[PDB]
């Protein structure tokens, strides 16, 4: 069985060298053929090909990240590293490394090359944010006025929030967004809950555990 | 570089469908094309290697085929575990291409978006900052558009989305959108608008609010 | 540029 696995910060700040490390067994990058590549993706979008090595030393990047990465490879430790120099927080998202199959050796020789036309197997990823930003509780706002109603967890640092509806009862018509990464490098998010015009109290439970900040808020028209 | 268009972008589905993904190379890139299938929190899995080689592990129901320019993905008969992302990744050449990919969802009666608008809290704008929250609850399909405008200027550049994941028992989705502008900023203005265009709604819908009318 | 294969 082949696995692989990321490891490195979760935080990075802006001009910032990233130092990602891909953990490998299961195969050597001694082995023919086999290459070992990093892929990552920002929160909520498309897979992005940053680069890859093989096992003959053979190296290939990203031609729009290509000032900024470097690959390399520690075939005895089954260890492969990429450097990303000077990072900005477009740069935050899930790191993948994945494990490319060689051509197929028969005895000598090479019968067939269509494995290799695939990442085969990948590990986790390892999620990274870019922030200048310091760990900082949220201020928490309320949206008032079927009835729409909640809560703005804003400007807080780093993730993750907990946002719960009169202490966990109410669960139904509740909607908390994802937050999202302001140009400040903070984060926002909204909570939200609908209900019958005709209604109860509504409060907002809110804790963001590394600022160490906890916040009740009643929402009222 | 080379450009691999996925269509369509999203894809409504019931369990037992038989469903087709389509993968588009802007140059030729032989047989040498992978699709995967991702769900949320977990890594893409290969599911085709070199156009139609079934990947070992893979279900039967994920097929393949195309060479050069044109690929398809065939799930013959829809699992739950397919409701997710799919992408195809080219690598004939370097860099080796990835497409934008294709979200399958789980298919539902058009619904509207309810739409809510909110105002600043007095408690925020003695911060110095206003935040404007747009809501638009429980909608299908997933494609939404929202529009702010304040005193009739469009806004860009100043707002923030965020979707909710599917609703396993709605099948809708919720979105949240907010119009930050500093106190000054907002207290220049007086009508703070949220135009929504959807498919279940003939013509756009549009929330506002003035602000001071007390 | 092409592929290593």
């Amino acid at each position: 069985r082949i696995t692989l696995k990321e490891s490195g910060p979760p935080l990075v700040k802006p001009t910032q060298t990233l130092t990602l490390t891909c953990s490998f067994s299961g195969f050597s990058l001694s082995d023919f053929g086999v290459g070992v590549g990093w892929i990552r993706q920002p929160p909520g979008k498309a897979l992005e090909w940053l680069a890859i090595i093989y096992s003959d030393d053979d190296k290939r990047y990203s031609p729009s990240l290509n000032t900024r990465l470097t690959i390399t490879k520690d075939t005895s430790k089954n260890q492969v590293v990429l450097v990303m120099t000077r990072v900005s927080p477009v740069d935050t998202a899930t790191y993948f490394c994945a494990h490319r199959r060689g051509p197929t050796t028969l005895f000598g020789v090479p019968i067939a090359r269509g494995p290799v036309n695939a990442m085969d197997v990948w590990g986790q990823g390892i999620t990274v944010t870019i922030s200048s930003t310091s760990t900082k509780g949220p201020s928490v706002f309320p949206l008032a006025p079927t009835a729409a109603l909640g809560c703005l967890v804003k400007d807080y640092f780093p993730e993750p929030v907990t946002v719960s509806w009169n202490s966990g009862a109410l669960t139904s018509g509740v909607h908390t967004f994802p937050a999202v990464l302001q140009s400040s490098g903070l984060y926002s998010l909204s909570s939200v809950v609908t209900v019958p015009s005709s209604s109860q109290t509504y409060t907002c439970n809110v804790n963001h555990k590394p600022s160490n900040t906890k916040v009740d808020k009643r929402v009222e028209p | 570089a080379l450009q691999l268009t996925q269509s369509p972008s999203s894809l409504s589905a019931s369990v037992g469908d038989r469903i087709t993904i389509t993968c588009r190379a802007s140059q030729g890139v032989t047989s040498a094309l992978a699709w995967y299938r991702q769900k949320p929190g977990s890594p893409p899995q290969l599911l085709i290697y070199d156009a139609s080689s079934l990947e070992s592990g893979v279900p039967s129901r994920f097929s393949g085929s195309g060479s050069g320019t044109e690929f398809t993905l065939t799930i013959s008969t829809l699992r739950p575990e397919d409701f997710a992302t799919y992408y195809c990744q080219q690598l004939h050449f370097y860099p080796h291409t990835f497409g934008g990919g294709t979200r399958v969802d789980v298919r539902r009666t058009v619904a509207a978006p309810s739409v809510f608008i909110f105002p600043p809290s007095d408690e925020q704008l003695k911060s110095g900052t206003a935040s404007v929250v747009c809501l638009l609850n429980n909608f299908y399909p997933r494609e939404a558009k929202v529009q702010w405008k304040v005193d009739n200027a469009l806004q860009s550049g100043n707002s923030q989305e965020s979707v909710t994941e599917q609703d396993s028992k709605d099948s809708t989705y919720s979105l949240s959108s907010t119009l930050t502008l500093s106190k000054a900023d907002y207290e220049k203005h007086k009508v703070y608008e949220c135009e929504v265009t959807h498919q279940g709604l003939s013509s756009p819908v549009t929330k506002s609010f003035n602000r001071g009318e007390c | 540029e092409l592929d290593k294969w």
